[PDB]
Order: structure tokens, then C-alpha cells, then sequence
């Protein structure tokens, strides 16, 4: 379970992402799809090179439903339930790809965030996406 | 684990401004503070109570040195990892017991400490030729299990 | 979650596993020990030896938590609570290691129950440990 | 993947045993069972659409006598998996795109299978040694990522 304290570091963290959520979005993505090639295949029709509009638009989708899981973060099977269907069922996105895209999420807010990628943060913001994994492959 | 010529370009320019003293004790702390069951093979270490203390414990600094020592190994020879890290394979796995898993996480701790201290510079194609060092160097440290 | 299939699966292969639970359990025990020897570090004051008395005391204590995860199939976080505890502050047990002993678990029910391990059930009975494994790993 | 010749022996005692049409199809289906998303390579397979619609899918059996045919293959060259599995890893690899995880799993699924047909002979001796062979394969299939 989170912890007040990895409640407290999570929407923190996400408060000095501000707006830049669906640009960072955009950028996990594409080091994820860089670093992990055999993520690309999820997305025959997406353009996925640097700068691709596409990218950019499934990024701040992404980011979204973060956002959404943090504003429900103790909701958060209800929350994403829609997009653990999608997942699951129809996308049949393999687990280990979200740790992945987990990990590449938090390389971003670390490139990014200077000041608030502390050991503690780092460890709040990995148990939040661990979260959002579990309830993402639960179907 | 071939790296292209543009891979080993990125690898190596970053490495060269890698502050060797302190890099390797921020990765080993975080891994500790992280996955907290990592914590089970350095009891020794003293307290490791919170982040505040594992990060500022010298034992953790200080054997982060090494670490990163070991990594800067490999990354001369990309070329025979397996040969590199035969012995530490032994320690780790013949008398440590320390499951593979774990290497990939420190590797990819690593890679969250240098996106943290580079910032831009630190771009996903950066990241990806990164990536493919860190899972060479945790496969070849786990050979032993093989 | 686990479907009400699911469920029925479980508690059905759980009904003819029946009294052999605990030995079930010393056995797959052993099965993880001898397969994944990493395992064995955190029972060094037992001997592990087949036939020891020490392992199959823990196997009953093994299949009694796992019956009783059963029992309260739809409440596991509560019913799990003490061992979610145990697992991760105290004992610090790797992840890893419940997908070893989940593997075991189910070899194990596999070399009893030639009827009963169909390929839904096999189903059932890996999510149901995967539930379980979740639960343990919580803290 | 060095057995002792202990472990050769349960190992290819057992082997000798297995219905070669029949194992491997039981461990796909399986696989594709359990683990629904290894669904999305066998798309062109036809009904998956239940576990009977799987495991008495013609095409599934099919497959998986393939599947096991490479694994009879690997029993005979333990000494060489690189080299026995490199073309059927660049094909998973370069080609399907199959993250390795996967071989591990079908790997422990075969290992179930091996353990449903033969009870009481699959001792955990046998087990033992059948893990050390289905890790190996695994790793070798996953060569063309590392
Ligand atoms: C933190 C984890 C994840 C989050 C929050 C997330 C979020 C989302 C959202 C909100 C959508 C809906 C897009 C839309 O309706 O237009 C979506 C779709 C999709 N997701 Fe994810 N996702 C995650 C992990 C993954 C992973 C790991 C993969 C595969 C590597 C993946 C593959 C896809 C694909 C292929 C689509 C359909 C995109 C399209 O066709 O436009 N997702 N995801
Ligand atoms: C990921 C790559 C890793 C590298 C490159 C690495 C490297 C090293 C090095 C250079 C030493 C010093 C050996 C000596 O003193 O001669 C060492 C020792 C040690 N390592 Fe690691 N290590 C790694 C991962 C891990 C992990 C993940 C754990 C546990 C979670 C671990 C546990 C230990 C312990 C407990 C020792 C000291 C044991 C002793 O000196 O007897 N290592 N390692
Ligand atoms: C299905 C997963 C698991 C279940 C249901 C389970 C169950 C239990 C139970 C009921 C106890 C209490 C024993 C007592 O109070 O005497 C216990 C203790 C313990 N468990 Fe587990 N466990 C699981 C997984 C694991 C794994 C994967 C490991 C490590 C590989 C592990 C290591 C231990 C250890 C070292 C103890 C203390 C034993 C002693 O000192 O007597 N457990 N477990
Ligand atoms: C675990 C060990 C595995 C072995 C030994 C193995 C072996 C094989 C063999 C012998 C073939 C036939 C190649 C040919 O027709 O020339 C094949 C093809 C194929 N494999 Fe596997 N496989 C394994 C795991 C997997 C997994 C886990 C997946 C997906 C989850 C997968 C996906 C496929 C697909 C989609 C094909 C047909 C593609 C094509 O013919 O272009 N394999 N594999």
C-alpha cells in the first residue's frame, strides 16, 4: 500500500511537473521505445520517431491517466478500470512492459526534476507506478 | 552487447564527466532505500533506518566506490564481460546468494542517477546505448547462475 | 481479481488436495530448494534435508496460510496482514522468490492431482498464488 | 548449463518417456492459457477463444510439437545452446519481437506439464535439473537481446 508520506512525495512531485506531464509523457515514451525495442511492436501505426505528433498526443494521454490515478490515488482500481480493461483484454500488453515504461517515467522526472528526485521521492514515485502497474494488468 | 561506434560515442563522453567518488554510493544507497529487501545483504553496514541515514552512511558510500569501479571496468571491455566479471559472478552468486533480478535493478537505479546528474544531457538515445551496458554487466555478473 | 471461476477452481483443487495439504506444502518446499538454491538463504538454521521435520513443519504452516487465503479469498490484503508484515520488514523475502515458490506450489498440485490440474485450473490456481504473492509483497 | 551426470540422467530418463506429439502442444496451449497475452503472436491460430478452444485448437498442437522438437534438440547439445538456438533467437528476437520473460515461461509451464504426466516420477531431483535445463534454453533463445 502507499503510505501518507509516498502520497505526500507522489503529488508533490507531480505539482512541479506542472504543465510539462504530457511533454514528459511524450519523452518516456520514446526512451522506452528506444531502450526497449521490442515495446514498438504495440504500436505498428504510430509514427515513432523524435518530434512525431503522434508521440507527443499518446504521451499526454499517458500523463492523464497519472494524474488521474494520483488525484484517486486510493481509488485507484475504480479509477483505472477502463484502461485495465483496455489493457488486458484487448491490447494484451504484456506485464513486463510496464515496468519498463515505469522505469523510463522515472528516468524523465529525474532529468527533470533536479531538486525533488530525492532517495525518498525516487522511492515514493517507484511504489506509486508499481501501483498503477498492478491495477493495469489485474484483467 | 555490441555497442555502434555513435552507442560507445555516448557511453563513454558522458562517463568521462562521472564523479567516480560519489555516483556509485548515490546508486547503491538508492537501490537500498528502493527496493528495501536489498537491504538483507548489508546488515553490516550499520543504520540503515532511513534515507537520510543509508544515503549519508559511509559504508554505503564507500562500497558504492567499488561498484561503480566494477562498472567502469566493463565498460572497457564491452567486448568480454563475461571474462570481466567471472569472478564477482562467484562472490554474488556461488557465495552471496543475491538473486540476478537485482543486478538489473542496481543497473537501472544507475541509470535514474546519471538522468538525475545530467539532466538534457542525458537523452533517450543517451539512456538507450546505457541500457544496453547495464544488462550486459548484469547478465555477465549472473552468469554464474547459468 | 479473481473471477467467481476462478474461486470455484481453487476451492475445488484445494477440496482433493484435502489432508495432503501440508505435505503438499513440505514438498514444494523442497522442490524451490533443490530448483532455486538463492532460496535456501533465508532457512539457515534449518536443515533442509529431505525428510527434515523442520521442513515439514513449515510446509503446514505454508498450506495453513494459503487455506486460509483461500477461506477469505475475497478479503486477503486483511487476512494476509501478519505475513505481509512478517515477509517484507522482518524477513526483507526478495519478490522474486514468491514467483519461485508459486511455480513450485503448482508443479507440486500437478504431480497430485492428474484429474484436477486441467488447463483452467492450472489458470486459476497461478492467479490465485499471483493474488497471494501480491498480498505478501505489499509492505 | 553444466549437469552433473546425475542430473544428465534424470533428465534424459524422463525425456525418453515423453509422447513428442502430444507435450509440447499441451505446453503452448498452456502457456496461452495462463498467460493470455502470449495470445497476441498467435493471432492467425484461430479460436483461442476458450481453454478447450485452445488446447483442442489443431493448429496449437501443431505448433507446439515444433516447440518441442527445438527443446529435444537442446537436450542433445547442453554443451552448446548459443550456438544450437542463435537462428530461433534472432526469429523471436528480430522478427516477433517476444519479450524473453516469455521463454522463462513456457519453460516453467513445460515443466508443469512434465510434472501433470508423470506424478511421482518428477521427483524434485528431477525437477532440479529439468529448471537448469529450461534456463539455459531460455537464456540462449534470449541471446540475440543481450
Ligand atoms: C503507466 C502505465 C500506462 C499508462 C498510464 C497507460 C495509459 C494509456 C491510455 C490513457 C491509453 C488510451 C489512449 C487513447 O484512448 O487514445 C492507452 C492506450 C494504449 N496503450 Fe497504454 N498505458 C500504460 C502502459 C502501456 C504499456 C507498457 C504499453 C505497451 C508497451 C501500452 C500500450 C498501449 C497501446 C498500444 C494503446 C493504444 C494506443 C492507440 O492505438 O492509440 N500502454 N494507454
Ligand atoms: C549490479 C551490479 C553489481 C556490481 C558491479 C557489484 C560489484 C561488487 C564489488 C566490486 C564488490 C566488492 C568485492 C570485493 O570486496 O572484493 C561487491 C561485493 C558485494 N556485493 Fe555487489 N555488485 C553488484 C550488485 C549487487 C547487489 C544487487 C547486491 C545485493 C542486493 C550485492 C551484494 C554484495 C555484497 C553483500 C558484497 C560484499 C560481500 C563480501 O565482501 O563478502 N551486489 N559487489
Ligand atoms: C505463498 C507464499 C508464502 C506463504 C503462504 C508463506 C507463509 C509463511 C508462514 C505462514 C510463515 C510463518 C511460520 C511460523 O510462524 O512459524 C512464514 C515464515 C517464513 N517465511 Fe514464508 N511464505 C511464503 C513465501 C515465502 C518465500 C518465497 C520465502 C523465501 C524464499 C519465505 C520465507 C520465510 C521465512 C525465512 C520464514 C521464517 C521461518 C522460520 O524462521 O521459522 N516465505 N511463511
Ligand atoms: C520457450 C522456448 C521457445 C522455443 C524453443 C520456441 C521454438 C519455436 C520454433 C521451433 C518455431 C518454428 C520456427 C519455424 O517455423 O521455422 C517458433 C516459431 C514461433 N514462435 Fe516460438 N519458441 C519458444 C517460445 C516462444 C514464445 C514464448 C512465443 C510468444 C509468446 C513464441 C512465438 C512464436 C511465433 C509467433 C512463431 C511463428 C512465427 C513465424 O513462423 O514467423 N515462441 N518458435
Amino acid at each position: 500500500v502507499l503510505s501518507p508520506a509516498d502520497k505526500t512525495n507522489v503529488k508533490a512531485a507531480w505539482g512541479k511537473v506542472g504543465a510539462h506531464a504530457g511533454e514528459y509523457g511524450a519523452e518516456a515514451l520514446e526512451r522506452m521505445f528506444l531502450s526497449f525495442p521490442t515495446t514498438k511492436t504495440y504500436f505498428p501505426h504510430f509514427d515513432l520517431s523524435h518530434g512525431s505528433a503522434q508521440v507527443k498526443g499518446h504521451g499526454k494521454k499517458v500523463a492523464d491517466a497519472l494524474t488521474n490515478a494520483v488525484a484517486h490515488v486510493d481509488d485507484m482500481p475504480n479509477a483505472l478500470s477502463a484502461l485495465s480493461d483496455l489493457h488486458a483484454h484487448k491490447l494484451r500488453v504484456d506485464p513486463v512492459n510496464f515496468k519498463l515504461l515505469s522505469h523510463c517515467l522515472l528516468v524523465t522526472l529525474a532529468a527533470h526534476l533536479p531538486a525533488e528526485f530525492t532517495p525518498a521521492v525516487h522511492a515514493s514515485l517507484d511504489k506509486f507506478l508499481a501501483s498503477v502497474s498492478t491495477v493495469l494488468t489485474s484483467k | 552487447v555490441h555497442l555502434t561506434p555513435e552507442e560507445k560515442s555516448a557511453v563513454t563522453a558522458l562517463w568521462g564527466k562521472v564523479n567516480v567518488d560519489e555516483v556509485g554510493g548515490e546508486a547503491l544507497g538508492r537501490l537500498l532505500v528502493v527496493y528495501p529487501w536489498t537491504q538483507r545483504f548489508f546488515e553490516s553496514f550499520g543504520d540503515l533506518s532511513t534515507p537520510d541515514a543509508v544515503m549519508g552512511n559511509p559504508k554505503v558510500k564507500a562500497h558504492g566506490k567499488k561498484v561503480l569501479g566494477a562498472f567502469s571496468d566493463g565498460l572497457a571491455h564491452l567486448d568480454n564481460l563475461k571474462g570481466t566479471f567471472a569472478t564477482l559472478s562467484e562472490l554474488h552468486c556461488d557465495k552471496l546468494h543475491v538473486d540476478p533480478e537485482n543486478f538489473r535493478l542496481l543497473g537501472n537505479v544507475l541509470v535514474c542517477v546519471l538522468a538525475h546528474h545530467f539532466g538534457k544531457e542525458f537523452t533517450p538515445p543517451v539512456q538507450a546505448a546505457y541500457q544496453k551496458v547495464v544488462a550486459g554487466v548484469a547478465n555477465a555478473l549472473a552468469h554464474k547462475y547459468h
